[PDB]
RNA sequence: CCGGCCGGGAACUCAAAGGAGACUGCCAGUGAUAAACUGGAGGAAGGUGGGGAUGACGUCAAGUCAUCAUGGCCCUUACGACCAGGGCUACACACGUGCUACAAUGGCGCAUACAAAGAGAAGCGACCUCGCGAGAGCAAGCGGACCUCAUAAAGUGCGUCGUAGUCCGGAUUGGAGUCUGCAACUCGACUCCAUGAAGUCGGAAUCGCUAGUAAUCGUGGAUCAGAAUGCCACGGUGAAUAC
RNA sequence: AAGAACCUUACCUGGUCUUGACAUCCACGGAAGUUUUCAGAGAUGAGAAUGUGCCUUCGGGAACCGUGAGACAGGUGCUGC
């Protein structure tokens, strides 16, 4: 390792935080933990609704969840009353109130964390990673993508010796700062261990 | 006489944050002082960055506040009143002074 | 060279000490309270003091009243 | 120049031919100076014998030479008598003030040699 | 009328308003002469002044607030030639071609992460 | 470098009597970046200088820097294999440079008392040049001439 | 980092809590110069070894939130270096961009 | 009551936004009439202006399983757990990295000038009082460009010191203390008094550095109850040299 | 290691605990808590008073607390080859 974090590097300037909420000096910690709380927490349990993101901002002493995914509809279920559930079970945590807002992504196949942890989610059932990470680049530059390179790391395959394989297509500058590059990292454990499957999607010029 | 002074982080949004509650204010009581600047916090950080040994790579952060004064050099009714329950704007924390 | 008001001792080592003069000269006391300074009334008693993983007795004498009993009690054994 | 024990000095102003005087460092001199009245410009050479006395009657007052001497050595000698942390250091020749022995303390371990 | 110029080398930021007038030069209301006339460059304030004569020409009303000695009066030169407008370019040839004009910014460096002081490499060892 | 042409900085002309070539001469004294004190030992070495000698400063430091002042020096420039000193003639602008560097450098050994006293001294023995500069100028000669047969 | 510490912690944390910041006028105030410097106050340095060794608050050696480490910590953030490093990449952590001036 | 202290001013500094500006663009010459180059002009800035961030495919089966996650394996009345005390601070010795030195471009005393960057509420703590001092008491203001930490230090003026291991050096130790903390013995920091070591510029050898850099001078932060000469950061003074 | 007096602490000596300091499951009893006492280095052991709430299937509740049984928990244990 010795490259710099996409999403970090550029959060100033193109993309944005998930977390929105300006803190006074002294509450910014604890508040901030609390965040941590809800989301790995939001995260161990809408698993299965295949979630990209979340964006945890909080207006006037009240925490507001939002929840970029690509299945709505498994995420509020029937008539939204999951919504309810979560709204309670997730509030209470996060110091209540928690008005949360699911946010559909018609492009699934294009969100790194999404494709990820679909070649993960592959990866786990035996299947052969090669056929997992061409599949996932081959469908993501003919869906409509400038970019796109996924690599996978560990014992892979069930090796006595672990090696990185990354395969990619189209132009992906990681250096260019105007570019629009999705990054996501997703552990996928398996039974010879964890294997890395860290995907970039250059999704625009800018 | 109505002293209000928001904070934030990111810059580019107090300044719709201050443009707005200026506007939602100044059209229905008149009178500002405008956006006084004020100098911007930066406490910086100065972390490791390896799990072990490796003292000399470090990344270095920072988190700047940009902080806006507004001043209403007059009670106005129509405008004390349109700060509260008119407010919004989260992300940015703002504390009004009588 | 520290805490201006007042020596300090722990409680179950003042106590001991007292219930101890007043009842007369016995056996050396088992304390591990070397922090603790050690009192005029204590001389005589030859109580032992904890080094880590033994206690050694020292006949508490007319000097020994403004040191604590930690400066009696060697540990690092140095060949 | 020949008050208390010894202090035999020359061409030095008072102050500093006070600190010849062993157990009295500079600010104590300083002390003396202003007890005796006589300014801490001028040197020993100019300073008159009426004076030299009235320097020798302050000097009395405070605890210096060989008595200081027997008075450290009457210190150092009851804590190895005690046989207490500090004097067992003082034997064994290591420092006591809790100083680095592992690299260091070469002034109180003694030159290095062997 | 009165004639202002900035300048500001090394951190400092001199403010120099001119004028024509008496030869003093005011400056924080300590003379020329008490602030820094006594060390070691003592004329560099009075340097824009050689080939643009002063004499007698031109009072100086200069304030000055930040950086050290030789950075505030650095300052001054600059914000006096800034403040000589008032005949334009046709000082300024001259004024130019022979420095004075430039900004000369040139700041500290930053303290470098891992070094000890922006260039100074904390002493390699072989062995 | 290895391709960089740059030039020489263009140092401030000396505060009080102008001459950039002494004051060339007070930055190669200045201790510790204190170019003040270093500047007033120059001045106070100079005035003992313009009394014991009846010269100026601009004089004064003259007829005293051409006689601690090397004409050709060594410096190895190998062609080939064996590595033989090849004396050159020293550059002008360097020129005058080395030799102050001699003077201070002289100055801060031949311990008298102050280094005002010492420096002054210093120019002193290089008005009749038989100082210990005027000494390193005549060794500095001496790896040269009897060693002048490279070429 | 060993469950055991972090519960000793979190103890150390709740039970300090309970005692200090409420009676720490037993050396707050009745160590004091005053008539309270008779046998008062003496009764006072006794009483202070009656609570448990913990309660004081020098003894919160305050670790991470989320790996519980004890070394690399930062009070403004309650994680640890590599913790607020490895959120702060992901955009956890707002107004938290790379400084470079 | 000359303190921007008060009216008042928005000029100016500074503050933070939004923009402008530098592109070999213009000019000469050179070069294959090409890229490009050397020079000049104007310009605040000259040719990637300064500095930072940003680290390609891989290399070292480099480092970390003790931050974390995790495959094996292993313990599972114990290799898990609780507590007190001890240790991690031992010291014939060896090395690495630093700090303070060896002095007169210096030490000391008095007077006086000029910073930036910060940090701060179970926190910063003026003022005033007592204490030789560290500090203690009482107690404003301030979550802050206003209040505090907070007098920047070298520097500058004047006086002394005369080249001695000295009015250099400040280690070591003794005594008396203050502060935090349940507790300062093992093993804290600081102050006062006394003490006053090696050391007179360092063998073989070796390192850093091309500018506001090296060098030297102080200040602040994080960690933190207390505990830096370390780390990170800010400003002052400010070179030498590159054939 | 951006800071080992205790803690930190993983190490040692001694005294101790065992479905256990931390998690869930079930049965069983108790509001939780708070004041204070004795033994002990303390952990812990033994008590003494008080308080006895949010819903009634009211043989139960939602937390909290103690013993019981087995799943397990726990490991800064080994391997960065
Ligand atoms: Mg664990
Ligand atoms: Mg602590
Ligand atoms: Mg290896
Ligand atoms: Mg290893
Ligand atoms: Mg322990
Ligand atoms: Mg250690
Ligand atoms: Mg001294
Ligand atoms: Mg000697
Ligand atoms: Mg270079
Ligand atoms: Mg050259
Ligand atoms: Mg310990
Ligand atoms: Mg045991
Ligand atoms: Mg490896």
């Amino acid at each position: 390792g010795q490259k710099v974090h996409p999403n970090g590097i550029r959060l100033g300037i193109v993309k944005p935080w998930n977390s929105t909420w300006f803190a006074n000096t002294k509450e910014f910690a604890d508040n901030l933990d609390s965040d941590f709380k809800v989301r790995q927490y939001l995260t161990k349990e809408l698993a299965k609704a295949s979630v990209s993101r979340i964006v945890i901002e909080r207006p006037a002493k009240s925490i507001r969840v939002t929840i970029h995914t690509a299945r709505p509809g498994i995420v509020i279920g029937k008539k939204g009353e999951d919504v309810e559930k979560l709204r309670k079970v997730v509030a209470d945590i996060a110091g209540v109130p928690a008005q949360i807002n699911i946010a559909e992504v018609r492009k699934p196949e294009l969100d790194a964390k999404l494709v990820a942890d679909s070649i993960t989610s592959q990866l786990e059932r035996r299947v052969m990673f090669r056929r997992a990470m061409k599949r996932a680049v081959q469908n993501a530059m003919r869906l409509g993508a400038k970019g796109i390179k996924v690599e996978v790391s560990g014992r892979l395959g069930g090796a006595e010796i672990a090696r990185t394989e990354w395969y990619r297509e189209g132009r992906v500058p990681l250096h260019t700062l105007r570019a629009d590059i999705d990054y996501n990292t997703s552990e996928a454990h398996t039974t010879y261990g964890v294997i890395g499957v860290k995907v970039w999607i250059f999704k625009g010029e800018i | 006489r109505i002293r209000i002074r928001l904070k934030a982080f990111d810059h580019r949004l107090i300044d719709q944050a201050t443009a707005e509650i200026v506007e939602t204010a100044k059209r229905t009581g008149a009178q500002v002082r405008g956006p006084i600047p004020l100098p911007t916090r930066k406490e910086r950080f100065t972390v490791l960055i390896s799990p072990h040994v490796n003292k000399d790579a470090r990344d270095q952060y920072e988190i700047r506040t940009h902080l806006r004064l507004v001043d209403i050099v007059e009670p106005t009714e129509k405008t004390v009143d349109a700060l509260m329950r008119l407010d919004l704007a989260a992300g940015v924390d703002v504390q009004i002074s009588l | 060279r520290s805490l201006k008001k007042g020596p300090f001792i722990d409680l179950h080592l003042l106590k001991k000490v007292e219930k101890a003069v007043e009842s007369g000269d016995k056996k050396p006391l088992r304390t591990w309270s070397r922090r603790s300074t050690i009192f005029p009334n204590m001389i005589g008693l030859t109580i032992a003091v904890h080094n880590g993983r033994q206690h050694v007795p020292v006949f508490v004498t007319d000097e020994m009243v403004g040191h604590k009993l930690g400066e009696f009690a060697p540990t690092r054994t140095y060949r | 120049a020949r008050i208390a024990g010894i202090n035999i000095p020359d061409h030095k102003h008072a102050v500093i031919a006070l600190t010849s005087i062993y157990g009295v460092g500079k600010t104590r001199s300083k002390a003396i100076l202003a007890a005796a009245g006589i300014a801490e410009d001028v040197k020993i050479s100019e300073l008159s014998e009426g004076q030299i006395d009235t320097l020798r009657d302050e000097v009395a007052k405070f605890v210096v030479e060989g008595d200081l001497r027997r008075e450290i050595s009457m210190s150092i000698k009851r804590l190895m008598d005690l046989g207490c942390y500090r004097g067992l250091r003082h034997r064994r020749g290591l420092p006591v003030r809790g100083q680095r022995t592992k690299t260091n303390a070469r002034t109180r371990k003694g030159p290095r040699k062997p | 009328n009165q004639y202002y110029g900035t300048g500001r080398r090394k951190s400092s930021a001199a403010r120099v308003f001119i004028k024509p007038g008496n030869g003093k030069i005011v400056i924080n209301q300590r003379s020329l002469e008490q602030y820094f006339g006594r060390e070691t460059a003592r004329m560099v304030v009075r340097q824009p002044l050689e080939l643009v004569d002063m004499v007698e020409k031109l009072d100086l009303y200069i304030t000055v607030k930040g950086g050290g000695i030789s950075g505030q009066a650095g300052a001054i030169r600059h914000g006096i030639t800034r403040a000589l407008m008032e005949y334009d370019e046709s000082l300024r040839s001259e004024l130019r071609k022979a420095g004075f004009v430039t900004r000369d910014a040139r700041q500290v460096e930053r303290k470098k992460v891992g070094l000890r002081k922006a260039r100074r490499r904390p002493q390699f060892s072989k062995r | 470098p290895r391709r960089r042409v740059i030039g020489q900085r263009k140092i401030l002309p000396d505060p009080k009597f102008g001459s950039e070539l002494l004051a060339k001469f007070v930055n190669i004294l200045m201790v510790d970046g204190k170019k003040s004190t270093a500047e007033s030992i120059v001045y106070s070495a100079l005035e003992t200088l313009a009394q014991r000698s009846g010269k100026s400063e601009l004089e004064a430091f003259e007829v005293a820097l051409e006689n601690v002042r090397p004409t050709v020096e060594v410096k190895s420039r190998r062609v080939g294999g064996s590595t033989y000193q090849v004396p050159v003639e020293v550059r002008p602008v360097r020129r005058n440079a080395l030799a102050m560097r001699w003077i201070v450098e002289a100055a801060r050994k031949r311990g008298d008392k102050s280094m005002a006293l010492r420096l002054a001294n210093e120019l002193s023995d290089a008005a009749e040049n038989k100082g210990t500069a005027v000494k390193k100028r005549e060794d500095v000669h001496r790896m040269a001439e009897a060693n002048k047969a490279f070429a | 980092a060993k469950q055991s510490m972090k519960a000793r912690e979190v103890k150390r944390v709740a039970l300090a809590d309970k005692y200090f910041a409420k009676r720490a006028e037993l050396k707050a105030i009745i160590s004091d110069v005053n008539a309270a410097s008779d046998e008062d106050r003496w009764n006072a340095v006794l009483k202070l070894q009656t609570l448990p060794r913990d309660s004081s608050p020098s003894r919160q050696r305050n670790r991470c939130r989320q790996t519980g480490r004890p070394h690399g910590f930062l009070r403004k953030f309650g994680l640890s270096r590599i913790k607020v490093r490895e959120a702060a990449m992901r955009g956890e952590i707002p107004g938290l961009k790379k400084a470079s001036w």
